């Protein structure tokens, strides 16, 4: 999702 | 939007990718001080409402000295932690054992790797492999592999040379924002356009998320377009995140995009004759393109003022 692009993010 | 929080730690990289938003590079100065950074982390992990810590850069596994540091001030408070790096420290077998055991024991549950033409003259395809197999080991980290691609470079040979060590692995392809390095040094006709100026009924936010960044402003989300504007929740130096928080929530601006979308700006600039003046785009990568576009001056920002002021005295 954008809004978290330049993040790592769970599943 | 206070569950989560993001630590830009650095815009140092070992890596200079043509597409990076920050132009990230190992001789890019812009970051906060460590000290500051310290107290931000103490205070998200100190906090009750914060579940969600997230570091990122620049390349957060470059100073990991620092990086296990600031995971360590978290693990009392039992905060989760997600991680985002160019696996550059997958050339070592060793070093990749070395850093998922950490991973595992400080509470790290999602961890990212960025892979693809503009990062391979950075780092070794086996490098990518190591921490893609290793990562078999702890299914308890959700892993990702993102990979930045363009219609020149759509990073098919890469996957295939990857091997089986992508199986089980999530994988999103997804096309450039128009901002940092992207801007100079990758042909617009190379970057996909999804959208255009008259599909504004898909023109809507995900929603934010925000982020303390490396530049020392706070931003309401961490798309790489939000980056090139002026939509800072900074107000002063030492500033609580319950006062960022009561900022994001009570910013009218951010308020009317939410409620009603970019086509409420965007109908504003069309009745008022101002979509060349703004250097508003026709085409568009995806929604956050426009965002980037719309308010990335302190002119386009006040633009609007009267016109959010009016909205404000109709509506509440
Ligand atoms: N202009 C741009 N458009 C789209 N994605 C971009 C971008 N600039 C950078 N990114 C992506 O943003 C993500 C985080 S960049 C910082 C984290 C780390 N150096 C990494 O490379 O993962 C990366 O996946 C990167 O490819
Ligand atoms: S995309 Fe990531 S690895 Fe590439 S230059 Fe930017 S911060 Fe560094
Ligand atoms: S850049 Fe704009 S549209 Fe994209 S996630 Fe951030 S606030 Fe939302």
């Amino acid at each position: 999702k954008e809004n978290r692009w330049i993040l790592g993010s769970g599943h | 939007y206070n569950k989560t929080v993001s630590i830009n730690l650095d815009s140092r990289c070992n890596a200079s990718c043509d597409h990076c938003c920050f132009s990230s590079s190992p001789t890019s100065t812009t970051r906060m001080e460590k000290e500051y950074i310290r107290e931000l982390v103490t205070e998200f992990a100190k906090n009750k409402t914060i579940q969600v810590i997230s570091f990122t850069g620049g390349e957060v596994f470059l100073d990991y000295k620092f990086l296990k540091e600031l995971m360590e001030i978290i693990k009392p408070y039992e905060k989760q932690i997600t991680l985002i790096s160019n696996g550059f420290w997958g050339l070592s077998k060793k070093k990749v054992q070395e850093y998922f055991h950490d991973m595992n024991s400080l509470n790290v549950i999602a961890l990212t790797i960025s892979y693809d033409e503009y990062h391979a003259p950075f780092v070794k395809s086996s490098s990518i492999k190591n921490i893609l197999e290793h990562s078999r080991k702890y299914p308890d980290i959700d892993i990702s592999l993102n990979m930045a691609v363009t219609k020149d470079k759509m990073s098919n040979h890469i996957l295939e040379e990857l091997g089986d060590s992508i199986l089980g692995v999530k994988i999103t392809k997804f096309p450039m924002i128009s901002v940092g390095a992207a801007k100079t040094r990758i042909k617009q006709e190379n970057i996909h356009k999804f959208y255009s100026l008259e599909d504004e009924d898909s023109l809507h936010c995900p929603g934010y998320d925000i982020v303390y960044h490396h530049d020392g402003e706070i931003y309401p989300c961490a798309s790489p377009a939000i980056f090139e504007t002026k939509i800072t929740l900074r107000e002063e130096y030492n500033q609580s995140f319950e006062r960022t928080v009561e900022k994001l929530n009570s910013n009218l601006l951010l308020f009317i995009l939410r409620k009603e979308g970019f086509k409420w700006f965007l109908n504003i600039l069309k009745e008022n004759n101002k979509i060349e003046e703004f250097d508003i785009p026709y085409e568009f990568s995806s929604i956050c393109g426009v965002c980037g576009s719309l308010f990335n001056s302190a002119e386009k920002i006040n633009y609007f003022y009267p016109y959010m002021e009016k909205y404000y005295n109709e509506n509440f």
